């Protein structure tokens, strides 16, 4: 038997890193009014969304 | 003591598969655990070949 010395070592190191990150906003509104001498109106409206 | 690498020289070698390495290369070809040892100059206590 022939033994050959071979001492060696080798390394490797991969690595990978992702954040991803998305957003959304929407907001509404709406004021309404009416007017008559003997009557008044209101209205309003919000929407909001995330 | 034997020089480190004494067992590597003579070593039949192919120069085709890679570079210098002792995995390029198959089998020692000579006696040299039996032939005449000279005590290298330079490091006191080991011993090569006279060749």
């Amino acid at each position: 038997v022939d033994v050959q010395q071979n001492d060696s070592a080798t390394y490797t190191n991969v690595s990978g890193n992702t954040i991803s990150e998305y957003q959304r906003s929407l907001a509404t509104s709406v004021a309404i009014e009416g007017r008559y001498n003997f009557f008044s109106g209101s209205l309003s409206t919000d929407f909001d969304s995330n | 003591t034997v020089l480190p690498g004494v067992e590597a020289i003579g070593l039949g070698y192919n120069p085709f598969i890679s570079y210098a390495s002792v995995n390029s290369g198959a089998v020692q070809l000579f006696d040299w655990a039996t032939a005449k040892k000279r005590e290298v100059p330079f490091k006191a206590g080991y011993f090569v070949p006279e060749i």
